[PDB]
Formats: structure tokens, C-alpha cells, sequence
């Protein structure tokens, strides 16, 4: 008969970083395999078409990494801008919203993600490794998750679900707030607080991405691995796959047809080995990616717009909202939460006596100071007063275990009374 | 022509391809030189990407259009307190 | 033939020491346990807040409770008997390995 | 050509298992820490706990 | 114009397996491709990463 009664909160902003897309790449395989040999040519046309198997695996790829930024990001079917104001009950949303400083749209935060992710890339150029340009530009990214994040603060998550509709920023908070069980008085009589306590998480976020040991180290694996990768694709023209020599300009100018072909040959059966390995490993990190890109989507989709009530999914603590931003081939999110705190140890009991017949609380739970005995809501200590508006009668008090024998206060007689 | 400064598009090999390497309707975007299309000043929701930003589509008497493709409409959803 | 199979870094008796402190705090906190600091209450006044979260009034609960009691243990009896038949449900787990 | 044929495999039931623990991940965070309203995600029937 | 109210319920336990992850194998390439053979080694060095 012990319960524990939160009665101070905390707002904390969190961070979330998806990876969403990868380069798109681009091989010519017979340039690759033997290229500037018209004497090989011929050789290679004849083993097959698997010079143009690797090429549409290739293709694919890069198209659905052009499809998987459009199902992130286009998710609005309009462009919302924010009106110039800063009446948001308080809160201060700077760090996040477009600048008109800059000379691009590019917010506080999204500019420190940019310079934070970071000869041999001309060598693959010459050798037919080709590295396309994305359909979305790193310009029109911005002109999305500053049009998602202008419709979250002025409508909510109406714009997501038909026509915006405008409504004040507090008198939103305080409808999300009643969302997860807290009533809106606990929002519009510590509205200050609030304020000052989500910029100060703001500030703290800002700070904490441009320390070292950076959280978004998952966007520059990606990176990484698609650099790495195709590293050995150009280190394994080098090895000889025991012909005579690796150099096909040498094995054609130390023999002669006949005895040239049975080399060459076992040079082709080594470098489209290599490319295949390179495409399967591209066709296998492109699935992961699809795979991490639809969950992105989902979480922009209800993280966003709306609210979430799916626990520790949209960060850790109740979800209230949330606020995306670009990065470069990824996604960050800002999970604004509430988190309880300062508990405090109070005496409970499941149904109260008042004639016999026991009351049941309507929203909340019983809980005395050791004397006296008040129904509250259950995320915040807010006593009230034991009456037959909030408590719903049932049946006879000799069934319930735990019922205690107190008076219970109707507001009807004693003002009646006259 | 992917990743191609306009410059180089020749030499003279076959001219039904010297045709499509010289003209008016020479256009460099970030993807390359894209030649046989007309760079127009309007703005779409894009049919065939061409890629960073720009995409073309078949339309007026007609031709080939290269433009650069558009994210949607404006508002201002009208915020007070 | 230079095949190597190394072992996990957790244990088999460390998972244990999650899997056994992931439910004593269901029981003894509920939902709060994985949102903040965990708050104590009743267990019997918390299955009241999962009725309430389902449609059925607490007083249900409240006046049904020996009863529901005396059917929750009875279906951990039945899933313990049913766990150690033949024809074993755990399939995909040997699955994996096979 | 075989060692590569096994890697391979490998991969790609890596892969599903990876798939297959991060269903496991999001069952343990809804239908343990909390309350589902999901239908028929955590079990048949409505879900208590 | 008619309903069905239930009137009497059924505390149920089910039971659900998933798999978390699976043994973690390494194969040594040179020793397997050909094994304790000196003779073999230089060949298969220029065979490539
Ligand atoms: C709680 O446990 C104490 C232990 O002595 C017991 O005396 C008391 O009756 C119990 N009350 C309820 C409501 O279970
Ligand atoms: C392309 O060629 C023009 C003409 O010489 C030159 O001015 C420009 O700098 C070149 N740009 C690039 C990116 O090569
Ligand atoms: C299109 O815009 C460019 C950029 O300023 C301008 O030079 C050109 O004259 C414009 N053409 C038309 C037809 O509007």
C-alpha cells in the first residue's frame, strides 16, 4: 500500500541520427576489365553478358537511393515558411528554424553536422568508376525540413492530416501534454519553466554535436564503407591472377595470339570475379540501407506528425514532439520529451468506504499525507478533494481488499443548504 | 555527356552525332553537358530526372525541356496567438 | 581446418542478470521503470491500470481479483507443461543452429 | 569460389537475423516497458502485460 | 439492432520465440585454400585480396 508520486518534471531533448541514402556508383566494366585493348575487347564480348548484368545491378541501386530521399523527406505537399514572429509562449526556437543571415537555409544545427562529417578519386575516375550526383540537392533537402518544421510549430499534427490549421504554440503543448496524462493546468501554470527549460535543452544539444567522439559517427561509417570498398576494386588490378604479368599492354606485346588468349582469359576470369564480389556487396549494404531508410520514414511520419504513444520509440521519457533536420546522406532527429522526477513516497489504497458503498477514483489514484486522504492524477501531485464528482460508485464496500473507511464530500448538500 | 565541361564535346568522328555534339541547345548542368534539350525558366513536378536538381520532360510544335524540377507551392499558414 | 567459432561477449549468465532485472521492475514499477526513475506501486493497483487501458473499469478488476488470480497462475502452469512437450514450439530457435 | 559462396550466405542470413532482432528489440521496448494498443502484435487477445 | 456483450472473461498466456543472434565463425582463408603448404602460399599471395 506504497505508491510513489512524481511531483517535478523534466523536459529533455534527445538526438537521432539515420542514415538515409549512399553514393550512387557507377562502373564500366569493360573499361575496368580490360580497358584501351581493342586487342581484348573481343575476348571479353564473347564470355557472356555478364558486363551487363553488373550494370543494371548497379543501376537499381542508384536509383532507389534517389527514391529512398523522396519517401524520407517528401512528406509535405506544400512548402509552409514561417511567419515572422517570436510570440511562442516563450520558447526559443533559433537553433532550428532557417536563418536569413546565411545565404542558404541551412539552421543552427544543420551547419554543424555539415562540418563535422568529412590523385586516388581521380584513378577511379580514369578507370570508369563514376560517382553520380544526387537527384535531390543538398538545397532543396533544407526547402523540406524547413517546411516540415514551420508546420509543427504553427499547426501541429494537422498539417500532416489535411489543410493545416493554425493554432497557438502553447495552447499546442498543452494539447499534448493531454496527451500523456498530465492535465493542462500542470502546462498553463508552469508555462515560464517549460520555456526555460527546453532552451536550456536546445543549448545543451548544440553544444553537445560539436564535442569530439560525435554521436553521428553511424552517417560516417557509411561513408567509410563505401570508400573502403571500393578501394580494393582498384588495389586488385594489381595482382596477376597468375598469368604472366598484371599489366595487359605487357602480356600483349610479350605474345602472340594463340598463347596471348589463354592469358588473357585468365586475366578476365579475375577481374570480373572482383567486380561480381563488389556488386553483391553493393546489392547487400543497399538493403540494409532500404532497411534503415523505411524505418527513418516511419519515425518522420509519426515522430513528427503527430505524437507518439509507442514507449521508447521516439526517445526515451514520454514523447511530446519533435523536430528533423538534414544531414549529409542522413537524418537527425530532436526528440523533445517529458521526464518525471523527484518522487516522493506516499500511502495508497485501492477503494474508499463512505456508506457502505465504495467509490472509486475516475483518474488518478488515492493517496494520504498520513492524515488526510486526496484523489490525484498520476504524473504529477496534484491532491484534490475526495468528492462524488470524481469518484464513480460501485457496488458494496466488503469485496475489495484494501478499502479504508473515510468521508467522502458532496458538493450538493452543504450549498444547498440554506 | 556525364561529368564533361561543355567544351570538350568533340572530335568530328560521324556528323548525325556532331549534330548532337554542337548547337544552341548546349546546356551544362551539375551532372554534365546535356545537349538536344531547351533550358526554360519555368518549374515542374519532374517526369525524367536528369539528376541534381534538374529534369526533363516532353512538351511543347514540341520539343524536349530541360528544367529545374519544383518542390510545390507556397503558404503562409497565417500564425497569431 | 582453421574454422573457429568464438564465444560472445555476454554470457549465458549475464543475460540472465537483464532478463531477471527486466522483470522486477515490470512487476514492481510497471511502465514507469522505462521512462525515468522507477516508481513503486501495488501490483494489484497497477493490473487495475492495465484494465483501464483496455476498455474495462478498474471496479472489474477490483471484484474479480481471487479470480483472476487463480486463472493467471493456471496459465503459467499450462505454458510450463506446454514448453516441455514434444513437437516443441522453440523450433526456430534450433532452426538457426541446424 | 567456395569460401566465397559460404561468405556469402553468411551475409545474407546475417542479414535476416538482423532483421529478426530488431522485431525482438521493438516487442521487448512496447510489449514489456510499457502497454500495447497495437492489434494482435503482442499476442492474441487484448494485451495486459 | 441487436448486440453481443461479453459477460465473462479468460486470462490467457502466450508464448512467442525469437531469434537474437548466431555463432559467430571465422575462417583462417590461407590455412583452408591450402593449408601447411609452403609451396602453395606464393601462389595464392598473387591471387589477389
Ligand atoms: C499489506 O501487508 C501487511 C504486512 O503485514 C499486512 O499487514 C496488510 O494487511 C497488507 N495490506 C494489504 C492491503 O495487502
Ligand atoms: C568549363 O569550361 C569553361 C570554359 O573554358 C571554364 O571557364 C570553366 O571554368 C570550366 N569549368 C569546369 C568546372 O571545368
Ligand atoms: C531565365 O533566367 C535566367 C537567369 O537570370 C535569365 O538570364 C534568362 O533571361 C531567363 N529567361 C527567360 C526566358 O525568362
Amino acid at each position: 500500500n506504497s505508491i510513489a508520486i512524481p511531483t517535478n518534471f523534466t523536459i529533455s531533448v534527445t538526438t537521432e541520427i539515420l542514415p538515409v541514402s549512399m553514393t550512387k556508383t557507377s562502373v564500366d566494366c569493360t573499361m575496368y576489365i580490360c580497358g584501351d585493348s581493342t586487342e581484348c575487347s573481343n575476348l571479353l564480348l564473347q564470355y557472356g553478358s555478364f558486363c551487363t548484368q553488373l550494370n543494371r545491378a548497379l543501376t537499381g541501386i542508384a536509383v532507389e537511393q534517389d527514391k529512398n530521399t523522396q519517401e524520407v523527406f517528401a512528406q509535405v505537399k506544400q512548402i509552409y515558411k514561417t511567419p515572422p514572429i517570436k510570440d511562442f509562449g516563450g520558447f526559443n526556437f533559433s537553433q532550428i528554424l532557417p536563418d536569413p543571415s546565411k545565404p542558404s537555409k541551412r539552421s543552427f544545427i544543420e551547419d554543424l553536422l555539415f562540418n563535422k562529417v568529412t590523385d586516388l578519386i581521380c584513378a577511379q575516375k580514369f578507370n570508369g568508376l563514376t560517382v553520380l550526383p544526387p537527384l535531390l540537392t543538398d538545397e532543396m533537402i533544407a526547402q523540406y525540413t524547413s517546411a516540415l518544421l514551420a508546420g509543427t510549430i504553427t499547426s501541429g499534427w494537422t498539417f500532416g492530416a489535411g489543410a493545416a490549421l493554425q493554432i497557438p504554440f502553447a495552447m499546442q503543448m498543452a494539447y499534448r501534454f493531454n496527451g500523456i496524462g498530465v492535465t493542462q493546468n500542470v502546462l498553463y501554470e508552469n508555462q515560464k519553466l517549460i520555456a526555460n527549460q527546453f532552451n536550456s535543452a536546445i543549448g545543451k544539444i548544440q553544444d553537445s554535436l560539436s564535442s569530439t567522439a560525435s554521436a553521428l559517427g553511424k552517417l560516417q561509417d557509411v561513408v567509410n564503407q563505401n570508400a573502403q570498398a571500393l578501394n580494393t576494386l582498384v588495389k586488385q588490378l594489381s595482382s596477376n591472377f597468375g598469368a604472366i604479368s598484371s599489366v595487359l599492354n605487357d602480356i600483349l606485346s610479350r605474345l602472340d595470339p594463340p598463347e596471348a588468349e589463354v592469358q588473357i582469359d585468365r586475366l578476365i576470369t579475375g577481374r570480373l570475379q572482383s567486380l561480381q564480389t563488389y556488386v553483391t556487396q553493393q546489392l547487400i549494404r543497399a538493403a540494409e540501407i532500404r532497411a534503415s531508410a523505411n524505418l527513418a520514414a516511419t519515425k518522420m511520419s509519426e515522430c513528427v506528425l503527430g505524437q507518439s504513444k509507442r514507449v521508447d520509440f521516439c526517445g526515451k521519457g514520454y514523447h511530446l514532439m519533435s523536430f528533423p533536420q538534414s544531414a549529409p546522406h542522413g537524418v537527425v532527429f530532436l526528440h523533445v520529451t517529458y521526464v518525471p522526477a523527484q518522487e516522493k513516497n506516499f500511502t495508497t489504497a485501492p477503494a474508499i468506504c463512505h456508506d457502505g458503498k465504495a467509490h472509486f477514483p475516475r483518474e488518478g489514484v488515492f493517496v494520504s499525507n498520513g492524515t488526510h486522504w486526496f484523489v490525484t492524477q498520476r504524473n504529477f501531485y496534484e491532491p484534490q478533494i475526495i468528492t462524488t464528482d470524481n469518484t464513480f460508485v460501485s457496488g458494496n464496500c466488503d469485496v475489495v481488499i484494501g478499502i479504508v473507511n473515510n468521508t467522502v464530500y458532496d458538493p450538493l448538500q452543504p450549498e444547498l443548504d440554506s | 555527356y556525364q561529368d564533361v565541361n561543355c567544351t570538350e564535346v568533340p572530335d568530328q568522328l560521324t556528323p548525325t552525332w556532331r549534330v548532337y555534339s554542337t548547337g544552341s541547345n548546349v546546356f551544362q548542368t551539375r551532372a554534365g553537358c546535356l545537349i538536344g534539350a531547351e533550358h526554360v525558366n519555368n518549374s515542374y513536378e519532374c517526369d525524367i530526372p536528369i539528376g541534381a536538381g534538374i529534369c526533363a520532360s516532353y512538351q511543347t510544335s514540341q520539343s524536349i525541356i530541360a528544367y529545374t524540377m519544383s518542390l510545390g507551392a507556397e503558404n503562409s499558414v497565417a500564425y497569431s496567438n
